[PDB]
């Protein structure tokens, strides 16, 4: 039938940086020609807020409207588990369309972070592979990043979480470095930022034995 | 010499599998139908095709006692979900064009597009005949339309339609 | 439900471990779900490259709880059919639908390319809580299809998570096994073996020791 609704929650990162300013995102799709007003209403637990800031309608490719209303939200708000509630109003729908998110439920547990060297083997090749291992945090909205010397190391993967045995999660972030810069002796970070984290953050290093 | 005349009702001339389509004989008595230039049982002035099937496709001529042979009727029965209908496919300016994208046993179509050369031209939250009120040199181009039938996401065949100075 | 749409497919390829070792058994699974009380008969046609098989095994219509009809055919493949790249078909027809329905699996096309395995010592930090992780790191491989195992004394070890595999920014494919043990066994220090099967590794099958 009429138009759909899709409430995203903020960037995981935008909620525990201070520098930050995170966002929960209402998207409507498939708004017709012929019923193209759109209505918002947002709430945080049940209290209807005024500060949205809705976008102009946008007129996609398949001739339908898309209609964009981002809520900023405070991260201790987000993180206490508050509900926000984007309320649709259009002609084509019979009653209002309401989603409702939050933070996912649950005990945060802290991650503990370590950081492992190449295995030996891995020192014939031209790159190695330098590891973060995260494990035993709860929820498993997570940033890892790297470092080195204080600039972004781009080069790493990250696994998905992994639900551990415990009910907590883990995984491993692989950064890959030239085999001649981690014999050089560089000092190379692994970045987390967890809720359950002191400051929301922690840094461990590597480096040549 | 009068000539019979074959009139399909309704007019669509491509049809989907299960689609009825009535053949009517246009003659001035008796009636005989040929289907691929060969005979078939009917002698009934309209020849009746409850729900068709691929084979049914191809040419028909009819003749009554005071007809000569008719000129062949093509019929071409699709085999899919969708199927974009029209009256013609050439147009001339300030006509209007009737498309409809027709659905399999007339299956609830919903979220519907009507594409032009692979843009949207016409969304409807449920299915509805496209419509243009007075045709212009700018909506000649290859149309298709695609929808949802519940959750399934599916497509028409394209079709060419011109419209001429 | 209404099931306007008719049927779905699914077509699901053979486990890794299957794929691998002759003692296991590969098959393919064409699983057709919303199936109708009114329109519950399922024909099923099965394609080896494009050539019709008639080995299949199809299990009988099973009620579901959604109120619908859940029906499933198996077909056995061969092991080098299905290393060898070959396309398996599975044609599904059934009157709620207008034509019937093709799914075609077949393993992942491109250059088969052999894994490296990385058994990696618990961190110097983690040497002071109760519990060590060992890591088994595997990249560099594939296709992404692999079975990881622990052992210890050639003894399964069953502590283990594994993660998905994951597409490396070289195009290949890697994964990190975990096994968490007491920090005693690793002081000693026992010997643990992280091993992993893939069509790249000669026998398709590798071992990598770690110890103290
Ligand atoms: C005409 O053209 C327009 C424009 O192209 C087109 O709009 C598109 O329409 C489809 C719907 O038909 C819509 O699809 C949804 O996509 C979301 C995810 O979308 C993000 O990612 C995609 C790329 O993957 C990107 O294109 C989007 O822009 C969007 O990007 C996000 O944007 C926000 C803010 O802008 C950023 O902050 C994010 O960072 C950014 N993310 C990323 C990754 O870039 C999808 O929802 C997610 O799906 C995954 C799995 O697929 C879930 O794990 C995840 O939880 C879920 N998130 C959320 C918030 O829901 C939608 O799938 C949901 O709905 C489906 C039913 O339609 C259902 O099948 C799915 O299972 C899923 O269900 C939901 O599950 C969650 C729990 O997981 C429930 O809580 C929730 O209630 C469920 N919802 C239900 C049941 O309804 C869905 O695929 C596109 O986003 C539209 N594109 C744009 C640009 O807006 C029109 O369709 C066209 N019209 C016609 C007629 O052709
Ligand atoms: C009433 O109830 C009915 C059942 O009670 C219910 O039937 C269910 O319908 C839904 C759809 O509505 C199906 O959804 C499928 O699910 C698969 C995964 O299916 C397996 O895992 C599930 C758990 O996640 C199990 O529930 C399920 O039993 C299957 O289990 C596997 O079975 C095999 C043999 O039985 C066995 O060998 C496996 O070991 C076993 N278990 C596991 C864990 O695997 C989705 O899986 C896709 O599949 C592709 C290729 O197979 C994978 O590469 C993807 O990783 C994976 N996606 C994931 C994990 O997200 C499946 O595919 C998706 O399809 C949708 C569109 O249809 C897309 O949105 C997704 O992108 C994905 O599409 C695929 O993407 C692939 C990746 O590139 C690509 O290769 C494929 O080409 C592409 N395929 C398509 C078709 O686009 C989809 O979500 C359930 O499986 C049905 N349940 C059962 C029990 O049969 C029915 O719907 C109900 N009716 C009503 C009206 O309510
Ligand atoms: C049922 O299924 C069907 C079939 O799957 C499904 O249809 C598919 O829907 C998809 C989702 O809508 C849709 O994807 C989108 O497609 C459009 C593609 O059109 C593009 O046009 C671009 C330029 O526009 C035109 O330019 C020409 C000349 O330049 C002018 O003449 C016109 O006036 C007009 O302005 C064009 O550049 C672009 O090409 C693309 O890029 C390169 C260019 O070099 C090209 O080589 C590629 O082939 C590629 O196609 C297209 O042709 C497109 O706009 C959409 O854009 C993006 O959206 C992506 C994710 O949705 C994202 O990756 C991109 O960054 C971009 O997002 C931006 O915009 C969104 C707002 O919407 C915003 O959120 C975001 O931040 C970015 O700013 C997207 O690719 C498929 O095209 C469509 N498939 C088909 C076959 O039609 C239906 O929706 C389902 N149907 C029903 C009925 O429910
Ligand atoms: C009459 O002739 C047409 C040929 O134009 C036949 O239509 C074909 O039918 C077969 C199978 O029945 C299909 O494979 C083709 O795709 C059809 N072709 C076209 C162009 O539509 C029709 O079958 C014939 N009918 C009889 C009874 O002989």
């Amino acid at each position: 039938g009429g138009p759909s609704v899709f409430l995203f929650p903020p960037k995981p990162k935008d909620t525990l940086m201070i520098s930050r300013t995170p966002e929960v995102t209402c998207v409507v799709v498939d708004v017709s020609h012929e019923d193209p007003e759109v209505k918002f209403n947002w709430y945080v637990d049940g209290v209807e807020v005024h500060n949205a800031k809705t976008k102009p309608r946008e007129e996609q490719y398949n001739s339908t409207y898309r209609v964009v209303s981002v809520l900023t939200v405070l991260h201790q708000d987000w993180l206490n588990g508050k509900e926000y509630k984007c309320k649709v109003s259009n002609k084509a729908l019979p009653a209002p369309i309401e989603k409702t998110i939050s933070k996912a439920k649950g005990q945060p547990r802290e991650p503990q972070v370590y950081t492992l060297p190449p295995s030996r083997d891995e020192l014939t090749k031209n790159q190695v592979s330098l590891t973060c291992l995260v494990k035993g945090f709860y929820p498993s909205d997570i940033a890892v990043e790297w470092e080195s010397n204080g600039q972004p190391e781009n080069n790493y993967k990250t696994t998905p979480p992994v639900l551990d045995s415990d009910g907590s999660f883990f995984l491993y972030s692989k950064l890959t470095v030239d085999k001649s810069r981690w014999q050089q002796g560089n000092v190379f970070s692994c970045s987390v930022m967890h809720e359950a984290l002191h400051n929301h953050y922690t840094q461990k290093s590597l480096s040549l034995s | 010499l009068p000539k019979a005349v074959v009139f399909l009702e309704p007019q669509w001339y491509r049809v989907l599998e299960k689609d009825s389509v009535t053949l009517k004989c246009q003659g001035a008595q008796s009636t005989q139908w040929f289907h691929n230039e060969s005979l078939i049982s009917s002698q009934a002035s309209s020849y009746f095709i409850d729900a068709a099937t691929v084979d049914d496709s191809g040419e028909y001529r009819c003749q009554t006692q005071l007809s000569t042979l008719s000129d062949p009727v093509q019929l071409e029965v699709h085999i899919g979900w969708l199927l974009l209908q029209a009256p013609r496919w050439v147009f001339k300016e300030e006509d209007p064009i009737h498309l409809r994208c027709h659905s399999w046993k007339n299956t609830a179509l919903h979220k519907v597009t009507y594409l032009q050369n692979g843009k949207g031209r016409k969304y409807f939250h449920h299915n509805s005949d496209f419509y243009i009120p007075k045709a212009t040199l700018k909506d000649s181009g290859s149309y298709f339309c695609r929808g949802l039938v519940g959750s399934k996401n599916v497509s028409s065949e394209t079709v060419q339609i011109t419209i001429t100075q």
